[PDB]
């Protein structure tokens, strides 16, 4: 009895307006170095939280799980589940979005002011 | 097999049990969900292939019917066999993820939980819906899963990680019904398939040579004229039979249940009806993410046919996408393997401590 995620990254998520990016790495959710935001490995899957300040004092959340063309099944599966878990952690308030390489929504692409970039490769499968 | 604590994943189906280790990309053990007991005397029991091979001297039973457990003593033997004979583990040393069907009765959920903690002394366990795990295995949180196995088919709309129970539909039309139908139409052809051993041969003809026609009426015709698409099949004794339009008439029953004397809608129309039971604002995302799962979705041609049929039922501007992974026989299991490997799942399991404090009803609060 509860089922509260205790992962350090959930504690950091959505605390202030901005963009947060994590990469799935062997069944774990790992923060991406902020100097590398916008460069996505096509062999990997990522989870992106965009937090926007509302007039109201509370924060708006859009969670996007991005799936590289060569990411393995454990990485896309995990990115989708971590998305659900993070949304639940955030009291259901996030709006979830599936982002496929080459087919991302304009909103997601708009988060990267200098233009998102794809690079080949990535972390090996956790299977 | 086994990081720090090694979780196990068991997906129990009406026809087959799929079991293995969390973190593997596929079930290590796949066997028939059949328990056999003496017709006369030794208490004793057999499971899976061994029960089937000793069928003349055993009474064989399927503890799961249409996805639901109907015999708990025999389910316990499946599980005991799974742990000791197939996986070769001591269950008391591993957290166990188990699957269940959509809408599984409340008491059944408690029983599974009780059995794991009181009979097998699991340190931890969890129960997940099979369709939701297949959706996860396909890398989605929103979509509709059409899961079809040996005993039951379901259409299960899911949104932001969770099934929408009011919109789920159940169809008792599945693999077993198709095997039986294939026995009947091959017989009408001029052959004779009626016995238990024969049902096994026919189950294999259905798995190897059947397919879903894109245009059922134009197919009957191509066959009625030409012989070009007939196939040969070798029986266990060396006799060679020829299969003609039975190849596509068999799985056709999924789309036309009247072929089986059934009054129900077919799988395409059940999928549509489930979608139409959901909020209008998520239907585009359901149409756009129709995931097929289960052994009875492995017919060649099925995804193209579902695409054609749902296209005909929905508005012409609706984007339709049918996703049918090559591994969809085991999508359920794989989803469970991913879920149970996550660093963040630690927190999700029911622990023995929680069970000792609240009893079997703990499952209604932890597993949703
Ligand atoms: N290649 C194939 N083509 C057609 N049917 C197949 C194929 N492979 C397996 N099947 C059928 O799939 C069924 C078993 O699938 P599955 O393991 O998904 O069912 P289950 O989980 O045991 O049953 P349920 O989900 O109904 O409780 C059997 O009817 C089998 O004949
Ligand atoms: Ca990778
Ligand atoms: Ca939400
Ligand atoms: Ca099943």
């Amino acid at each position: 009895m509860g089922s509260v995620v205790e992962h350090p990254e959930f504690l950091k998520a959505g605390k202030e307006p901005g963009l947060q990016i994590w990469r799935v790495e062997k069944f774990d959710l790992v923060p991406v170095p902020t100097c590398l935001y916008g460069d996505f490995f096509t062999g990997d899957a990522y989870v992106i939280l965009k937090t926007v300040q509302l007039r109201n004092g509370n924060l708006q959340y859009d969670l996007h799980y991005w799936l590289g063309n060569e990411c393995s099944q454990d990485e896309s599966g995990a990115a989708a589940i971590f998305t659900v878990q993070l949304d639940d952690y955030l009291n259901g308030r996030a709006v979830q979005h599936r982002e496929v390489q080459g087919f991302e929504s304009a909103t997601f692409l708009g988060y990267f002011k200098s233009g998102l970039k794809y690079k080949k490769g990535g972390v090996a499968s956790g299977f | 097999d086994g990081e720090d604590v090694q979780a196990l994943v068991i997906d129990n189906g009406s026809g087959m049990c799929k079991a293995g280790f969390a973190g593997d990309d596929a079930p290590r053990a796949v066997f028939p969900s059949i328990v056999g007991r003496p017709r006369h005397t030794g208490k004793d029991s057999y499971v899976g292939d061994e029960a089937q091979s000793k069928r003349g001297i055993l009474t064989l039973k399927y503890p799961i019917e249409h996805g639901i457990v109907t015999n708990w003593d025999d389910m316990e033997k499946i599980w005991h066999h799974t742990f000791y004979n197939e996986l070769r583990v001591a269950p008391e040393e591993h957290p166990v993820l188990l699957t269940e069907a959509p809408l599984n009765p409340k008491a059944n959920r408690e029983k599974m939980t009780q059995i794991m903690f009181e009979t097998f002394n699991t340190p931890a366990m969890y129960v997940a819906i099979q369709a939701v795990l297949s959706l996860y295995a396909s890398g989605r949180t929103t979509g509709i899963v059409m899961d079809s196995g040996d005993g039951v088919s379901h259409t299960v709309p899911i949104y932001e990680g969770y099934a929408l129970p009011h919109a789920i539909l159940r169809l008792d039309l599945a693999g077993r019904d198709l095997t039986d139908y294939m026995m009947k139409i091959l017989t009408e052809r001029g052959y004779s398939f009626t016995t238990t051993a024969e049902r096994e041969i026919v189950r294999d003809i259905k798995e190897k040579l059947a397919y879903v026609a894109l245009d059922f009426e134009a197919e009957m015709k191509a066959y009625a004229s030409s012989s070009a698409l007939e196939k040969s099949y070798e029986l266990p004794d060396g006799q060679v039979i020829t299969i003609g339009n039975e190849r596509f008439r068999c799985p056709e029953a999924l789309f036309q249940p009247s072929f089986l004397g059934m009054e129900s809608a077919g799988i395409h129309e059940t999928t549509y009806n489930s979608i139409m039971k959901c909020d209008v604002d998520i239907r585009k995302d359901l149409y756009g993410n129709v995931v097929l799962s289960g052994g009875t979705t492995m017919f060649p041609g099925i995804a193209d046919r579902m695409n054609k049929e749902l296209t005909a039922l929905a508005p012409s501007t609706m984007k339709i996408k049918i996703i049918a992974p090559p591994e969809r026989k085991y999508s359920v299991w794989i989803g469970g393997s991913i879920l149970a490997s996550l660093s963040t799942f630690q927190q999700m399991w029911i622990s023995k401590h929680e069970y000792d404090e609240s009893g079997p009803s703990i499952v209604h609060r932890k597993c949703f």
